[PDB]
């Protein structure tokens, strides 16, 4: 239960310190490439 | 666009 909290609280930090705003704006414009590497990021962290 | 990424 310990670890579980911990590490998953710690995947929302990411939420916590609200970098997902920044990355959206510069992202307005249409990207599909960017996006399925944003996309892969955010999967290989929670692989992580 | 947010319906082009879902």
């Amino acid at each position: 239960l310990f670890a579980l909290r911990y590490n998953i609280l710690t995947l929302m930090r990411m939420l916590s310190l609200k970098s997902l705003k920044k990355q959206m704006k510069k992202v307005k414009k249409m990207t599909v490439k960017d996006m399925v590497t944003a996309f892969f990021s955010s999967y290989w962290s929670i692989f992580m | 666009f947010w319906k082009k990424i879902i």
